[PDB]
């Protein structure tokens, strides 16, 4: 009744899918096969925000995987969960981008998104009344960056008045493997400001240090990596499908974290994360969610909120607690930290109460900060791609497919009017009517 | 040979692999050792020079 | 019996992989 | 008098709902019973034809003969207490 | 054959009934199956008889969001509501008046009217419509902006009484309330005939200090807020001395066009371990009200005037005490009057004490007393507010998910000038003579 | 008295013995749960000691999770 | 209701506190686990003073344990009691600063404390109505004392009207074992001076001969010195936790003792100090108590008082116990001195009186001296300063990394500073 249609772009997006899928799986009771064997009638009143029904009571998901590889699909659907996806959602090309952006811009991601799209449109067109669409992938890569905007694009032409969430996965500036990212990445965000309604900004240094300084693993592998963005996934979402007190959806959330349409990047969080030793000496009530959230460690991006401002701040608790404990918390932060907000702003702080925990908790929280201190990771990318592109290093790669310098040049200066646009906003006094308010 | 006084592995300098023993997918930080029972046996904490 | 063969496989790397005093030494 | 029948019937209710999720776990423990027999017939063929292995081969009959003696006994036990909840 | 039609927008209004009607149905002995346990007709003030027996509600839920009505369609009350009176739309509001005005409230605002006239046919006498929602919603505040307009042109002068959740000072769940509370209290003004407001954080400082409950809860707010309401039905409903009627305090309490801004308190507020300690009399009762702690709205009253108060006592109370606890009131030198209001109260009595529902926080106590009071000392809520809403609109933030909906930009301005000009009108009612 | 404590005991062995239920389909499950994992993995160790015609043939009708967990 | 957040520096400052920590679980009846097993209702009334809730009814420490060297800690965690501490409170460094100054306030000490402060500021603001920090430190190390006193200046600079005490290791001369001791004990006294509420002055020959010649132990171990130490720690602020007759907390205490703000130096005892063999012949009363407080043997620093003048004097008394004698015994010893307390303050002495007895006795003591005779100790390491300064040695380890020459001429000119007032505040007339 409220359908949000589920795309997975690249080997890193099916990776991540294919774990949230995992995650929300067994969140709504479904064995491997498809049907459903739970204990509550509360499973089943909200099912089709995901689900799919088919006959003999199996249930499969909404979602379209794409990749310019067959290997991911391989390894994807031979996973454990992986006989629930419809094999008809798996649109494959035969030869892989290579690690390039024209590459999944123009010479092979233009002729697989009409497959991609007549899927994407069968499934948005079989809703009732359609939510949104989702995207997961990666700014590093071919096909997660160069075919992904691509649908994004189209998808934006097709249905204006819709939602668009993504979760980007931006590039690290210690974890950094590939030579041609910057490149793939400064390409790709000029896309992204311009056509997205929702952006989420998820970064593989900072899961790594939560995996290795919070929960205390010896063997960070990428299904820890993943578990902890499909976490954040179902907690955005999970006032669609479950009850609660005070309820906020992802319309909600963007109409009160978004005050102008270029300002739509975020940074999020996981509440209760703790150690399977050091679970005994912590008692997890909303004052100890409200830090671990608000904690600068805990961010899943790369950037340190203590360099900006806060220029809106959501946060979705889930299970059974009181509302005055949680409103009174995110009021007495917002009393004690007094430079780290926006002063034009009042009330920068939005809550939301599901009433059904998560998997194995009784009271769970999520966190999505609209802050000024993201700038600096557009920094560090822009002071990354120049230095490459005034050599004209691996520029042959991307010329050679139809592209120009211009094209280069245009991207720099659209990011640098992004960063000027969010320091502008940071170093903004708010007791002034400045220029425009004349008609007095 | 004693084996009441030789450092052992330790819980807070090097949270890593390769230092124990079989399978483990989480940090020790449970505060016990190896040598904490013979050091329990041979030398016993019983108060101090106050009270009876 | 391929696929089970996979999912066995994935079980033994994931046994090597896990025992961290091993894998690293 | 109103106001105890209406408590005595809500425990009624609850009492037939609790009942019927126990026959359903009956019946799934029964199916269960039903079909871990085959690997059983499976091992008696591989020895018989036969005569690293065969310790394996015994350690699954070993098996197979415990889980069905098992899955015997609590099926009797979710017959009692199907008989409590009953009465 | 005297009857009241609740409406309740918004998820707010929604979980406001549940509690309102549990109370209803505990007061008048209907089971929630709808029928009474085997010539009383004191029901037909709420609930309208059936051929069989049964008994369905004068209410209409309205709702843009399904996941809060399907709980009361599957829950204990399953069998009493009516099928057709739980309206539900899709897409909620988001929060935004533009949505809940122009575009989606647009669409369900035929249903909701017919249900409305299918629901005001029936009634052989009709009181009012009393409508209970929240200003910093998106359904609340817009909806019910042009639900009263619409209300205006149906009826043409009837009663509409209002229930507002207006925003708390300090605590509030949005960042677009302001623009919420602004656009909504600008077009109500000529469309409302009164106004009874209400906010949480001072329900939540009488729950901390007075129920002894450290945690409360939504459902803790809404059992309050019924008692109130049921403490103003309760003249229309029982016997009494003197009783009292809907247009009664309409009329008592609005001296001027622009003014129908009440407050609403009650008293006493105990839990059961202190109703063993205290006495709990008319004087005791009614001083209780009159202190400043006990407002329900965190507003102080010793900033401001009093323009005007309606007294309405429950229980085992008589009109001497009445009469001298209010001539103590009057004279001591805190409690201020305006000048030209020498005559300042009004008094009503009602003989039924209030019911105790089961798992309610408060004790089952003799008498008690609402309070409806109108004070010049609102006049800083809105100047705060004004604050909140200039300071936001300096820099036209939030603006475009307004105007890419349907709203043009000059009315943003001439809301915020038109309570620019009510904030005089209340300094020139409270400047004396 | 009596009429109160005799409905208020029947009251009491009904809330017990559903407790009781309650508590062997919890212990039904985790049994159900343990004895089709132990299944599988011996099964697999089996079919990986036959692989380091007559035999391997006939050990591919094994039943599936599904049939060992007991849905049909 | 009032939160008292223990800090504990250095390696010397991990012991004390470790031994404390055991001392007061034993009181509040806390088994290692961490549960709650006693007899009397009264040891839950006040426990969130220095224990915090988590799930399932188990309490942990209100501490902050710092180190710069991994062993200590490691050896903190393998103790008796060392499996009730939180994982996340001990904070450890790399690289030692040995017996350096400027390694635990420069080099290594401004790169640790920032995880400090984190860590502080945590349990700092989880306090309903904090009531103040206590830290536990010696002067003759480079860790507590460099990277203590640096963490001293950013918590005044924080949370400015609070209540620090500070249990101080002064170094002593006759037990003195590192030579370059007295410069970090000069380098620490001044920021001591202007950072500090209360401090606390401890010595380890002091502590040895108490141990010695009225204890009569024949092993005299640093754990026999810890709970000495810890003795007079929990004497301090039982007033807070258990009700009494008369209370006094640490805030009322600092507001007596404490006549002028550079004035807090104290020095502790404890009264009923006994043998096994001395134990059944001798009675303990409050005459016993109060002659054994105020014997010059029983200080906890190498001082004696009659050099000097009692400027001002703090008895905490626990136990069931009459007020008269305790008023009594208090007045007939100001009676009879009348030449070891000043004349410019009468009525020197606050009391205090608890009702709830220390385990395992029925009646105890606690003294707190505010004495000029405290000046010798600065006069010592002053000289024992200039002797070495007059000749520059071990004075590169000092300056190779930040430190010029003029921050110990001006170490040496506050002390001077400091023991000229209290000179003058000693041959002072009415
Ligand atoms: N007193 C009280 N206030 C409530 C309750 N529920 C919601 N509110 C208030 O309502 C405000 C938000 O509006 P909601 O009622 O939640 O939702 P809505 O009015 O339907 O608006 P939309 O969500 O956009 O559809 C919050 O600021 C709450 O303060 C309640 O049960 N009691
Ligand atoms: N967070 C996360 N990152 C991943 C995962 N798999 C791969 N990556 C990152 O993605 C980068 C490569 O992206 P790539 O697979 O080439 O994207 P593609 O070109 O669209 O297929 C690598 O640097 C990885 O660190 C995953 O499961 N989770
Ligand atoms: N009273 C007491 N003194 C101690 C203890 N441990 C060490 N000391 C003294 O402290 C001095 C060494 O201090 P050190 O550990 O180097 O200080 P740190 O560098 O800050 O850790 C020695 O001379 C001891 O006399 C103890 O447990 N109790
Ligand atoms: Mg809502």
């Amino acid at each position: 009744m409220r359908e949000i249609v589920h795309l997975q772009a690249g080997q890193c997006g099916n990776q991540i899918g294919a774990k949230f899928w995992e995650v929300i799986s067994d969140e709504h009771g479904i064995d491997p096969t498809g049907t459903y064997h739970g204990d509550s009638d509360l499973q089943l009143e909200r099912i089709n925000v995901y689900y799919n029904e088919a006959t003999g009571g199996k249930y499969v998901p909404r979602a379209v995987l794409v990749d310019l590889e067959p290997g991911t699909m391989d390894s994807v659907r031979s996973g454990p969960f992986g006989q629930i996806f419809r094999p008809d959602n798996f649109v494959f090309g035969q030869s892989g981008a290579g690690n390039n952006w024209a590459k999944g811009h123009y010479t092979e991601g233009a002729e697989l998104v009409d497959s991609v799209l007549d899927v994407v449109r069968k499934e948005a067109e079989s809703c009732d009344c359609l939510q949104g669409f989702q995207l997961t992938h990666s700014l590093g890569g071919g096909t997660g960056s160069g075919m992904g905007t691509l649908l994004i694009s189209k998808i934006r032409e097709e249905y204006p008045d819709r939602i668009m969430n993504t979760f980007s996965v931006v590039p690290s500036p210690k974890v950094s493997d590939t030579v041609v990212e910057p490149y793939n990445a400064t390409l790709s965000v000029h896309q992204l400001v311009e056509n997205t309604d929702e952006t989420y900004c998820i970064d593989n240094e900072a899961l790594y240090d939560i995996c290795f300084r919070t929960l205390k693993l010896t063997t960070p592998t990428y299904g820890d990596l993943n578990h902890l963005v499909s976490a954040t996934m179902s907690g955005v979402t999970t006032c669609l499908r479950f009850p609660g007190q005070l309820n906020a959806d992802l319309r909600k959330l963007a109409v009160n974290m978004v005050p102008f349409p270029r300002l739509h990047f975020f940074m999020p969080g996981f509440a209760p994360l703790t150690s399977r030793g050091s679970q005994q000496y912590r008692a997890l009530t909303v004052p100890e969610l409200t830090q671990q959230m608000f904690d600068a460690k805990n961010m899943m991006a790369a950037c340190d909120p203590r360099h900006g401002r806060y220029l809106t701040v959501a946060a979705v608790f889930r299970g059974r607690m009181s509302m005055k404990e949680v409103d009174e918390q995110m009021l007495n932060v917002q009393n004690k930290n007094s430079s780290y907000f926006v002063e034009w702003i009042p009330n920068n702080v939005k809550t939301a109460v599901c009433d059904i925990p998560p998997r194995g908790l009784k009271m769970s929280a999520t966190f999505i900060g609209n802050s000024t201190a993201i700038q600096e990771l557009f920094k560090r990318i822009s002071e990354q791609f120049t230095a490459m592109f005034r050599r004209k290093a691996f520029l042959h790669w991307y010329t050679g497919e139809g592209m120009d310098e211009m094209e280069f040049t245009e991207a720099e200066s659209n990011m640098n009017d992004l960063v000027s646009e969010y320091q502008q906003y940071q170093d903004a006094t708010a007791e002034e009517e400045g220029e425009f308010e004349e008609e007095a | 040979y004693s084996i009441v006084h030789r450092k052992c592995r330790s819980q807070f300098t090097d949270l890593n692999g390769s230092k124990r023993f079989g399978i483990n997918t989480w940090h020790d930080e449970s505060g016990i050792y190896a040598n904490s029972d013979v050091k329990q046996k041979l030398y016993p904490l019983t108060s101090g020079p106050i009270v009876p | 019996a391929n696929l089970a063969k996979r999912r066995h496989a994935e079980l033994c790397r994931q046994k090597r992989v896990f025992n961290a005093r091993n894998r690293i030494i | 008098t109103h106001s105890w029948k209406s408590e005595l019937q809500r425990e009624m209710e609850a009492l037939a709902a609790e009942t019927n999720l126990l026959l359903a776990q009956k019946q799934r423990l029964e199916r269960a019973l039903d079909a871990t027999e085959v690997p059983f017939s499976i091992t008696t063929d591989n020895l018989q034809c036969r005569e690293h292995v065969e310790t394996e081969l015994l350690k699954e009959a070993e098996l197979i003969r415990n889980i069905q003696e098992l899955l015997k006994r609590t099926i009797m036990q979710a017959v009692s207490q199907i008989r409590l909840n009953r009465e | 054959m005297r009857e009241c039609i609740s409406i309740h927008v918004g998820q707010a209004g929604v979980q406001i009934g549940n509690a309102c009607w549990e109370l209803y149905c505990l007061e008048h002995g209907i089971q929630p199956d709808g029928q009474m346990p085997s010539g009383d007709d004191s029901f037909n003030t709420f609930f309208s008889e059936t051929g069989a027996g049964k008994h369905v509600p004068r209410a209409v839920f309205v709702d843009l969001e399904p996941t809060v009505i399907d709980e009361v369609r599957t829950g204990t009350y399953r069998q009493l509501f009516h099928p057709e009176q739980l309206i539900t739309g899709k897409e909620d509001a988001a929060n935004n008046y533009a949505r809940g005005h122009y575009t989606i409230g647009k669409e369900i605002i035929d249903l909701v009217l017919d249900r409305i006239r299918k629901l005001a046919d029936q009634c052989t006498g009709l009181q009012g419509f009393l409508v209970f929602h929240s200003f910093g919603g998106g359904t609340g505040s817009g909806f019910t902006s042009l639900l009263m307009e619409r209300l205006s042109v149906d009826y043409g002068k009837k009663s509409k009484l209002e229930f507002s959740i207006y925003p708390a000072p300090q605590v509030s769940t949005a960042v677009v309330e302001p623009y919420n509370s602004i656009l909504t209290t600008h077009t109500t003004l000529e469309h409302s005939d009164c106004a009874f407001m209400v906010d949480n954080e001072a329900i939540y400082d009488i729950c901390r200090r007075n129920l002894d409950i450290e945690r409360p809860t939504y459902t803790n707010l809404n059992r309050l807020i019924g008692q109130i309401v049921s403490s103003i039905t309760a003249s229309l409903r029982f016997d009494g001395a003197l009783n009292v009627d809907l247009t009664e305090f309409q009329t008592n309490l609005v001296p001027y066009p622009r003014i129908h801004f009440p407050l609403a308190t009650y008293a006493p507020v105990i839990s059961a371990e202190k109703a063993y300690h205290e006495q709990l009399s008319v004087a005791e009762i009614t001083n209780a009200c009159f202190e400043p702690a006990n407002q329900m709205v965190k507003c102080d009253p010793r900033h401001g005037k009093y323009m005007a108060c309606c007294l309405l006592y429950r229980g085992d109370v008589v009109p001497k005490d009445v009469n001298a606890a209010i001539a103590t009131i009057k004279t001591k030198r805190t409690i201020q009057f305006v000048d030209w209001c020498p005559t300042g109260f009004k008094v009503g009595i009602n003989y039924q004490p209030p019911t105790v529902v089961p798992g309610g926080d408060l004790a089952k106590v003799q008498r008690a007393v609402c309070m409806l009071s109108n004070t010049t000392a609102i006049a800083e809520a809105w100047a705060r507010l004004d604050h909140k809403f200039d300071l936001m609109y300096a820099k036209r933030a939030f603006v475009h998910w307004y105007v890419g909906e349907g709203m043009e930009e000059g009315e943003f301005s001439e809301a915020r000038e038109d309570m620019a000009a009510l904030e005089k009108d209340y300094e020139e009612v409270g400047v004396d003579s | 008295e009596t009429r109160a404590k005799f409905t208020q005991d029947n009251l009491c062995r009904a809330q017990r013995e559903r407790l009781a239920s309650a508590n062997l389909r919890v212990l039904v499950d985790c049994i159900l749960r343990d004895t089709s994992e132990d299944l599988r993995l011996q099964c697999d160790a089996v079919n990986l000691a036959f692989g380091r015609q007559k035999c391997m043939a006939h050990r591919t009708r094994y039943p599936t999770i599904l049939q060992l967990a007991g849905y049909q």
